[PDB]
């Protein structure tokens, strides 16, 4: 069976004709809504301690030099990715934080905090490029763009990977579509 | 999913971005294959591991190896796969051309697995005998999806350097960055030939020698049968033409087994130079050579 987040999405849906700027905006707005949802709920959290330990890698003690929006601008200015990269990035955060219950109702799986956002963006973008492109930026280049050490970058890739690999992750047109459709659904409740 | 859940046994095989060990689930006592991927803090997570893992929950099929779990330890991800006794390359080395009833049965299963991938819009891109796993019961399953890639998706980059050279399609060798399912079908043709004779059909040592060997047997690209060939960067209209060779006369010397018209037809369906003319995996499954299985 499909990723429950796809329930209702036509199997023959077409790749969204979405622009880099819109892709980037949907990514940011998904994060903002997850943050909103996380303040209401006390979540059931992870199935294992393993996942909890990986997830703690996202917590950043200090306030980032750049806001989420500006950080995303810096990444795109330096990397020049296709919109597909951010759509997949958005779906990765979608599948980490959201599921649907027995009645196809969207549910928050985990609490997102603001101190987790900066490192989450780094991981989701990096993992996304590796799922999508035959050639990606060097580990050195990407690290410098994100202003972190190569060691941290590796740690973040693996943390997100461990955290989502229990869900259905296969890149497909319906997952590309879902990134925008889930944002619309969340948008409608907030 | 704890590290201590699996006992590590003997090494099975080695690749660039992974070493495979035999393993044992300590609770069930059931064998597994432990694919250990080195994690270098300064180099990042290999793309091959990430892609393979991304398929683990979705590409479930009788002819695709199952990936059960992913375990992170210091400098290492272990991918826990179902255990398979052998791979085609070793099963053959273990003998070299296979009897035709086995050849057909292995080809059937390879194409069943592949049809399921293509139905999911996933290209394997490294089909070769080593990546075809076999067990005692004669089950064959596609393995090693490290190079696999979704098609129909807006990409910025392309590697015409995919697929092990011997199994790489001529349109790809000629610089095509727009192949889809046809890339795997070419490989399937080369595998079929290799099962029949026991020898790689086109054992190139480099890109140029690979095409030379392909054209020697299949003939040079004919622009009338393949107009789009002019769009490939490394296509050369000024090479001397060569007609195709008789495929049977090429193969027959290497096996005591009679190669019939149904089998040779099938093979010609997989090994067309023009990628557009290759059989789809679904078409191939319903070719007359597979008649008996219905």
């Amino acid at each position: 069976s499909e990723n429950p987040l796809l329930h209702g999405i036509p199997v023959d849906v077409e790749v969204p004709h979405i622009s880099v700027d819109e892709a980037l905006a949907n990514f940011k707005e998904t994060i903002e809504l997850l943050l909103k949802l996380s303040g209401n709920r006390k979540c059931t959290g992870f199935n294992t301690r393993v996942e909890k330990k990986e997830y703690s890698n996202f917590y950043m003690k200090s306030k980032p030099t750049l806001s989420s929006a500006d950080f995303l601008k810096r990444i795109q200015d330096k990397c020049e990715y296709q919109p597909t990269v951010y759509l997949v990035a958005t779906f990765l955060i979608d599948t980490l934080f959201l599921t649907r219950d027995g009645n196809n109702i969207l549910q928050l799986k985990l609490n997102l905090q603001e101190k987790e956002v900066h490192r989450m963006i780094i991981a989701a973008v990096r993992l996304s490029t590796k799922l999508l492109e035959d050639f990606v930026h060097s580990h050195e280049y990407f690290s410098k763009v994100c202003g972190i050490s190569k060691r941290l970058l590796t740690k973040l890739e693996v943390s997100l990977l461990i955290c989502v690999c229990n869900t259905k992750l296969m890149v497909s047109n319906r997952k590309l579509a879902a990134s925008k459709l889930l944002l619309n659904e969340l948008r409608s409740f907030c | 999913s704890s590290s201590s859940q699996f006992k590590q046994l003997e090494k099975l095989g080695n690749g660039t971005y992974a070493t495979v060990y035999k393993g044992l689930n300590k609770t069930t006592g059931v064998y597994v294959a432990l694919k250990e991927v080195k994690l270098d803090s300064e180099e990042g997570t290999p793309s091959t591991a990430i892609r393979e893992i991304s398929l683990m929950k979705e590409l479930k099929h009788e002819n695709i190896v199952r990936l059960y779990d992913v375990i992170h330890t210091e400098n290492k991800l272990t991918l826990v796969f179902e255990f398979m006794d052998n791979d085609l390359k070793k099963y053959m080395d273990s003998r070299r051309g296979l009897e035709l009833n086995l050849v057909k049965y292995f080809q059937w299963q390879l194409l069943q697995g592949l049809a399921f991938c293509h139905e999911n819009k996933i290209l394997h891109r490294d089909l070769k005998p080593q990546n075809l796993l076999i067990n005692k019961r004669g089950q064959l399953k596609l393995g090693d999806f490290g190079l696999a890639r979704a098609f129909g998706i807006p990409v910025n980059t392309f590697s015409s350097e995919v697929v092990t050279l011997w199994y790489r399609a001529p349109d790809v060798l000629m610089g095509s960055r727009t192949y889809s399912t046809s890339i795997d079908i070419w490989s399937c043709g080369c595998i079929l030939a290799e099962m029949i004779t026991g020898k790689p059909l086109f054992p190139g040592t480099n890109d140029e020698e690979q095409l030379k060997l392909i054209f020697d047997i299949m003939g040079t690209p004919n622009e009338s049968l393949w107009p789009s060939v002019t769009k490939l960067p490394k296509y050369n209209p000024n090479i001397q033409q060569r007609p195709p060779r008789d495929l049977r006369q090429v193969l027959q010397p290497h096996t005591k087994e009679p190669l019939d018209g149904n089998l040779m037809d099938f093979l010609h369906g997989l090994l067309q130079l023009n990628p557009d003319m290759r059989l789809s995996a679904k078409q191939a499954l319903h070719h007359p050579w597979f008649a008996e299985y219905y």
